[PDB]
């Protein structure tokens, strides 16, 4: 019955430590990802600088090949060890088959170990959930999510972590199809996403975006307050 | 030093008819300048629709024999259904490959039925290539037997000749006539003729002695 | 009631209740009935069904050319037991280039049924093991048990409410000596529509009928070679 | 107490695989019919969010050119038999030049249903339904996680399964036809489901001996739904 | 043994005779030398029959599962490198194959020459074998890109008949396969004996 | 007790229970009795039908591992049958080494200290087994041993295994046992089998007599019990 | 075994009217040298078959180990169920072709004669598991020697007696002493019939040397 251990199943047809497992992702940081029809857009929460350090270590969003990108929630070592298992494995694709990696393959991948991670002796499983954000095919912009159990589950938009319920919720009220992109708007959508964020402290906000043909951009504070305050404008218009 | 191959000779031959497919063989088993036995026919049969031929070195066609048949087994008592001729020789072709660096030294020609209830014989080679192909003679004697055929089979080289299809006792008297003429001229062949017919109707044999010597 | 957990744990009377839990799982199976004449072996199960539309779950599994079993309780280890029984006769037809005798084949049944019964990390198989075959001394009506402790009897019959059918073959034991094929089988399912029920009678698809003959190999019936065996019955004295 | 798999019940029985079929329970629902003029197929989706993707859950996969799908209940079992029977599959016709027969294929996925076994894992959560067209026309089978396969003219699985097999028992007969049988079941599906059936709903999987590839309809779907 | 393939404007054009001798002893007229590995993909018999005839069983394998597991079809440029690094893992112990790789892509035309000895080359025109030389000759003489359709397979059909006829190991029917976009479908296979009594006057 | 679920535990007085409890587990196991002459060693186990559903002549407790020595079973039957097989290979070995047949002494050791290794770890159980082995050899006599569940082994003239343990060896003891050759001894056997439990308890009961000695040249095997009849003729004067 | 040191010489075996004729000779040369001119190489297995072997006496001496090992387990089942000689024959004829597999050959030529249930049986094992059956059998050189007495009497009479039998394998015994190199004048023979097995004592031959007065 009991929630341990992971192998046996519960006398009303559960598995305990997989569904204890969601809590701790529940438990983390903050990131949302969106695609727009060419640029592909993500970013994580909660940067939470303690004024004594640097924080260029402590990324959560990163890269395997030059087509897909990283983002998780839950705790961090298990997002290390599975981000550096993923590196090797689309490298290893890459010696193989001489295609950039699709978006499929690699979370197939990453799925799949987690899985029979899960089903195998007295091994914790990983408390993560991936966001794994690609465009490969003639362009054409996905984004998949993992879970701990590791069943991936293609989205258009997607929101995990603290308060991923409402992160999502103001995701329906407000994704419309129209229009298109149109990168501004799928930009002021990440900006309506982020100023949507549980906290939207102004600073905290660390969001990265992919258009599809060129390698991960960083951006820089000072755009992303010229964009919170055309949204304070686009605020007062609606006054 | 220690030799692991011996030629012990042999000849089959097989005939694809239009619902018939007569595999025959003697009966000599020889080695070197020695005659061993007069008795030891090449045929077997698998099913009551597949006869296979094995001539080469003769341990090899054994043990080969016995594994066909173990498989034979196993996939009807998986399977609830006898083996195809082509699965057979898909099978078959799979072991001798599984065997690429070891080879067994044995040519091998499967006849049988179709599932349209028409002959197909399916040659082979010592490495597991196959072809589904209308007569083929293996052994020694392919060469004594290969171009007769092509004339009266294969009816090539001719003028003005029509295609009759090859009929039963035709092609009965033609394997009689094939295996007198090349027991003449070859060493490797004599003392029996072992003659196997698949039919719709099961599988009938039939002993035709030759010379003596 | 702590001593009764594991395998390797000797009771403080002996009686590794392990083994007892096996035997009820064996008697929670279908009805099954095995018996011999001099020269025939038959034995007969019956079918069971999860709905009406569902088609019925076989128990008696071909296994060679003389040699046929029956079943009771687990299909996985019932399969399991399956494959191990095929490997080993194809291993010795291999070999020996024999048919093998039936005794040694179910020695060899039992050594593999003994180590799961003695160490750690596997249960014992419930199963229900009734096994028809030729060596040159005639046909012979094996059965084992979860326990391993494999008997030989003339007319044996085991599964759920089996105990009818062991009073009927007590009392016909001596007739089925004597016997041609035909009164033999239907003497088996004068066991098997005493194995039911009174209420509902042996129909044709839930039956199944195994004859391994000394010169007839072994063959399974379902339905349409058993419509000549389902005729030449009356009723049940009602 | 009951604890593991390597324990019995007095009275029987484990207990684990039990609660394999406990587990069964919680998956959405699924419905295939056998007819000798080919087998239709029929899933619910369940979808949660209008971003949820409707083609990327997968309930009907492809095993073969003539061999579908249907999963059930826990995703991870049900992604690990496919992407064994699919390579089971291609040994055989690799062997063979042939088309594994559906019979056959569930024997070799129900070989290691149950080889659970931690030392010398833990049981599979997820019952399947095999349709297919060997030899003998078309098939339907139905297995489960205890391995005790068998076949089925018309099975119903998952959730909502008691009332879906009675009210499939008022309808089904042996000589049925394919466009009333595909009506039939999607009558009993929107018995059973919750939401408004349309197009995003559901999926079918109909597989005939002469349109053996491609076992499916896509937005002909709306037309089948539309006719009700 | 002669094979060659081109590729040009409408596809890849595939052609091979059909003789397999035993030495100096021809076991065959009939050998199908244009191993068919799909809907979609062509192989060839180049030296040896069965390291080529099993390896490319075990790549139809690959495809498949590939093609199963994506939902997609597989690359030309894949499937020759699966087939290389499965070849490469017996270098030296003494497997012959020279096959080569046909097929159309999502970048179109494809072309690949997979060794025994690792050589895997893309290229516009190849030939494999003993006469393949000859097979090199007039098909330089007659390649360009712009042709028509009937023209490159008169070419190709010239090809096969000089490389059958100075070569002793070549000769039986001549095969020949057309690879379009949506799928390839064999031409005709022509008797030597037919073309020399068309061509030769 | 408590304190007795491992093999591997002690307790605080001192002994194993896991080897006590499998030790009176054979307690409940059929009458198997033992008894040597002065040229021969004869065997005898009160052997019973369970009702009517048996051949005469199933799974026989009367064992035989080599040419010249079996076993006398008594206990839980598969384990022996294990046994059994572990004998067989034991002097299958030392053939296969050695040229010879296996001195009695050293099988009786080697199968002990396999007995042993059985009671030792804690992942398996201790045999439910108690059985007989005898021998005869030209250069040594008779020799009969006894190995106990623990694999405590050593040699007797006679001995009994099964409910009657005491209630056998009580009128054994009283037996002639030097100045006897084996074919008085096998009406012997007869006539102690028979006085042990005739309807009390049970039903019925069915007798086999295993025999070795100088009279089979070494061989050794199974009683013609039919031929001379012994125990019927010979029981039904032993009730009076 | 890639070089035998110790190698017999000829086996002969015929089949008759209910019985099997053996008859091997008893000399253990190594090299050119007799060192060992008494030793046995007929086995006597359990009541139907029997074994004579050439070649390397080691090996025989290995299967004959093996062998009975086997032959005592079945016995010792107590089923009833013995081998038959076919059996034998596979047996052994599987043994060997997994030996030489592993490119280590058992330098033997064995023959196996048993009778067992009306029919008789004479079986052939080589080095490279080639394996037959025959109405008579002839190994090393007498294959080449007393190989054609045999299939001329047998062509002659294709049934034969136990007498006749008997002295036709006395003929050819001593034909092979005549031209033997590796042959002596004393060999033993041994005979099955449905009586049993019975191997007969070191007989020896009578020879003749008239020709040497001529010069």
């Amino acid at each position: 019955s009991y929630d341990r251990a992971i192998t046996v199943f519960s006398p009303d047809g559960h598995l305990f430590q997989v569904e204890y497992a969601q809590e701790a992702v529940k438990k983390g940081s903050t990131a949302v990802g969106v695609r727009g029809r060419d640029i592909v857009v993500l970013g994580v929460e909660k940067k939470s600088v303690a004024k004594l350090q640097d924080e260029r270590t402590v990324r959560k969003i990163c890269a395997l090949d030059d087509n897909v990108c990283m983002a998780f929630a839950g705790l961090t070592a298990d997002a290390r060890i599975v981000i550096n298992r993923a590196r090797v494995e689309c490298q290893s694709h890459r010696l193989t088959v001489e295609d950039p990696v699709t978006v499929e393959y690699i979370t197939r991948y990453i799925a799949s170990l987690k899985q029979r991670y899960t089903q195998s002796n007295g091994r914790r499983p990983f408390g993560i959930s991936a966001l794994i954000v690609g465009f490969d095919f003639d362009g054409t912009p996905r984004l998949y999510q993992t879970d701990p159990s590791g069943t991936y589950h293609a989205w258009k938009a997607n929101a995990i972590g603290r308060g991923a319920k409402s992160v999502r919720e103001f995701l329906e009220k407000n994704y419309t199809d129209e229009a298109i992109e149109t990168d501004d708007l799928t930009i002021k959508l990440v900006i309506k996403a982020l100023l949507e964020v549980v906290q939207s402290g102004g600073k905290n906000i660390e969001l990265a975006v992919m258009r599809r043909d060129q390698s991960l951009k960083i951006l820089n504070p000072e755009e992303i307050e010229k964009y919170v305050a055309e949204i304070e404008k686009e605020k007062e218009e609606n006054e | 030093r220690f030799s692991p191959y011996v030629f012990n000779g042999g000849t089959i031959l097989a005939i694809a008819g239009e619902d018939f497919a007569i595999v025959a063989s003697d009966t000599r088993l020889s080695e070197g300048f020695s005659i061993h036995t007069r008795d030891s026919p090449k045929c077997y049969k698998l099913t009551d629709k597949t006869v296979i031929g094995c001539s080469g070195f003769h341990g090899d066609c054994l043990t080969l024999t016995k594994i066909i048949e173990a498989r034979l087994k196993m996939y009807k008592h998986s399977n609830n259904k006898a083996m195809t001729t082509g699965a057979i020789a898909a099978m078959l072709s799979t072991i001798l490959y599984s065997r690429r660096f070891f080879p067994y030294y044995v040519y091998n020609i499967i006849g049988g039925l179709d599932e349209e209830g028409k002959g197909a014989v399916y040659s082979f080679d010592p490495v597991g290539s196959y072809q589904r192909d209308s007569f083929k003679a293996g052994g020694s004697a392919s060469a004594m037997l290969q171009p007769l055929l092509d004339n009266q089979v294969g009816f090539k080289n001719m003028q003005n000749v029509e295609h009759v299809p090859l009929s039963l006792d035709r092609a009965m008297r033609l394997v009689k006539d094939v295996f007198i003429s090349a027991a003449e001229r070859d060493v490797y062949t004599g003392d029996a003729l072992r003659i196997c017919i698949v039919t719709k109707e099961g599988i009938r044999e039939e002993t035709v002695s030759l010379r003596k010597d | 009631n702590q001593y009764d957990n594991d395998v390797t744990v000797w009771s403080p009377q002996g009686r590794i209740h392990q083994i007892e839990y096996a035997m009820e799982a064996v008697k929670q199976g279908s009805a099954t009935v095995g018996l011999k004449s001099k020269t025939h072996a038959v034995l007969v199960a019956l079918k069971r069904a999860q709905s009406e539309l569902a088609a019925h779950q076989k128990k008696i599994l071909h296994v060679d050319n003389h040699i046929g079993i029956s079943i009771a309780g687990l299909t996985a280890d019932a399969r399991l037991l399956c494959n191990f029984m095929r490997q080993e006769c194809l291993d010795s037809r291999f070999v020996f280039d024999r048919p093998l005798p039936v005794s040694r084949l179910v020695s060899l049944i039992g050594s593999k049924t003994q180590i799961p019964t003695q160490r750690y990390g596997r249960r014992p198989y419930g199963v229900g093991l009734l096994i028809a075959g030729y060596d040159d001394m005639g046909p012979h009506i094996f059965q084992t048990c979860p326990s391993a402790n494999y008997f030989d009897c003339r007319a044996m019959s085991i599964g759920a409410r089996s105990q009818s059918a062991r009073t009927y073959l007590e009392r016909h034991m001596s007739e089925f000596m004597e016997c041609n094929l035909n009164e033999l089988v239907k003497h088996g399912l004068r066991a098997l529509r005493e194995t039911l029920p009174a209420e509902q009678d042996l129909t044709t698809k839930n039956v199944s009928i195994g004859i391994v003959g000394k010169d007839l190999e072994f063959t399974i019936y379902d339905d349409d070679d058993v419509s000549p065996f389902l005729e030449g019955l009356e009723e049940r004295p009602q | 107490y009951d604890r593991g798999v390597n324990t019995f019940s007095p009275e029987g029985r484990l207990f684990q695989v039990e609660y394999a079929i406990e587990a069964i329970k919680l998956g959405s629902t699924a419905i295939g019919i056998q007819t000798s003029e080919g087998v239709c197929l029929a899933v619910e989706k369940r979808i949660t969010s209008p971003l949820m993707e409707p083609s990327s859950i997968e309930k009907i996969v492809e095993i073969d050119a003539h061999i579908g799908c249907a999963m059930s209940g826990l995703i991870a079992d049900a992604k690990t038999l496919i992407d064994k029977a699919r390579v089971e599959t291609q040994n055989h016709w690799f062997t063979y030049n042939e088309t594994m027969t559906v019979e056959s294929v569930t024997q070799a996925v129900s070989n290691l249903a149950l080889q659970f076994g931690e030392e010398d894992s833990r049981p599979f959560g997820v019952a399947l339904l095999f349709g297919g067209v060997d030899e003998k026309g078309p098939q339907l089978f139905h297995m489960d996680p205890s391995g005790t396969f068998v076949q089925c003219d018309a099975r119903a699985i998952g959730s909502a399964s008691e009332g879906a097999q009675s009210s499939l028992q008022e309808v089904y007969h042996k000589s049925m036809t394919l466009k009333e049988a595909i009506k039939s079941s999607l009558i009993i599906l929107k018995q059973v489901m919750e939401e408004k059936l349309n197009a995003t709903n559901i999926e079918l999987a109909t597989v005939q001996p002469g349109q053996n590839f491609h076992m499916f309809t896509k937005e002909e779907l709306e037309e089948v739904i539309k006719d009700i | 043994t002669t094979t060659l393939a081109f590729k040009f404007r409408h596809g890849v054009i595939v052609a091979a005779d059909s003789r397999a001798t035993a030495g100096a002893y021809i076991a065959s007229q009939t050998v199908k030398k244009v191993i068919e590995i799909n809907p979609y993909l062509l192989g060839t018999m180049a030296g040896g029959a069965a390291d080529c005839s099993f390896w490319e069983r075990l790549l139809a394998r690959q495809c498949r599962i590939y093609e199963l597991r994506n939902k997609e079809r597989i690359s030309v440029a894949a499937a020759s490198k699966l087939l290389a690094n499965m070849v490469y893992q017996y270098k030296g112990m003494g497997l012959s194959m020279g096959t080569m790789i046909c097929g159309w892509d999502k970048r179109g035309p494809g072309l690949y020459y997979v060794d025994s000895e690792g050589n895997r080359i893309s290229g516009a025109t190849f030939s494999v074998g003993s006469g393949s030389v000859y097979a090199y000759g007039v098909m330089d003489r007659g390649y360009s890109y712009d042709l028509e359709v009937e023209q490159a397979y008169d070419l190709a059909r010239r090809a096969i008949y000089q490389a059958t006829y100075r070569d002793a190991y070549s000769g039986g029917a001549v095969n020949l396969y057309h690879v379009r976009e949506d799928g390839w479908i064999r031409v005709s296979s022509d008797n030597v004996a037919d073309l020399h009594e068309k061509y030769s006057g | 007790t408590g304190y007795d679920l491992s093999a591997s535990t002690f307790s605080p007085d001192g002994r194993v229970f896991q080897v006590e409890y499998a030790m009176k587990a054979v307690e409940n196991s059929s009458t198997a009795i033992g008894i040597r002459c002065k040229d021969g060693v004869v065997f005898g186990v009160e052997k019973l039908v369970l009702s009517k559903l048996y051949e005469e002549g199933s799974n026989k407790r009367l064992f035989n591992v080599d040419r010249h020595v079996g076993m006398a079973v008594a206990g839980l039957l598969a384990d022996a049958r294990s046994l059994a097989d572990i004998a067989r290979e034991e002097a299958s070995n030392f053939r296969s080494n050695f040229g010879y047949n296996i001195p009695l002494k050293h099988l009786a050791d080697r199968v002990a200290m396999y007995v042993h290794a059985y009671t030792l770890y804690s992942a398996v159980r201790p045999f439910g087994c108690s059985f007989m082995l005898g021998s005869y050899s030209v250069n040594d006599g008779a020799q009969l041993y006894m190995i106990d569940p623990s694999g405590v082994s050593y040699g007797y003239w006679g001995c009994a295994i099964g409910k009657a343990r005491q209630a056998a060896k009580t009128e054994i003891e009283k037996l002639q046992m030097k100045e006897m050759t084996c074919r008085d001894i096998v009406k012997e056997v007869a006539k102690i089998i028979y006085i042990v439990h005739d309807e009390v308890k049970d039903k019925a009961f069915e007798l086999e007599l295993s025999w070795v000695g100088e009279l089979t040249n070494g061989r050794h095997e199974i009683v013609p019990k039919d031929i001379r009849e012994e125990a019927e003729k010979y029981a039904k004067e032993s009730l009076k | 075994t890639q070089n035998p040191m110790v190698t017999g010489t000829s086996v002969l075996g015929v089949k008759f009217e209910g019985g099997v004729v053996i008859a091997a000779d008893m000399l253990g040369s190594y090299g050119s040298l007799a060192r060992f001119r008494n030793i046995s190489r007929i086995m006597r297995v359990n009541n139907s078959t029997m074994l004579g072997a050439s070649g390397d006496y080691a090996d025989f001496q290995y299967l004959k180990q093996v062998l009975g090992q086997m032959v005592i387990d079945e016995e010792l089942l107590g089923d009833g169920h013995s081998y038959s000689p076919r059996a034998i024959h596979s047996w052994l004829t599987r043994a060997m072709y997994s030996r030489r597999s592993k490119m280590n050959p058992l330098w033997n030529t064995m023959v196996i004669g048993g009778y067992a249930d009306g029919e008789s049986f004479l079986g052939y094992v080589d080095m490279l598991g080639v394996a037959y059956e025959a109405p008579s059998l002839a190994t090393g050189y007498g294959a080449y020697l007393a190989q054609p007495l045999l299939r001329e009497v047998l062509e002659k009479q294709p049934v034969l007696s136990q007498t006749e039998a008997r002295d036709l394998v006395e003929r050819c015994m001593r034909v092979l002493y005549y031209r033997d190199a590796r042959s002596y004048n004393r060999f033993q023979i041994a005979t099955v019939t449905e009586k049993g097995v019975e191997i007969e004592g070191p007989l020896s031959t009578e020879t003749n040397w008239d020709i040497a007065h001529m010069i």
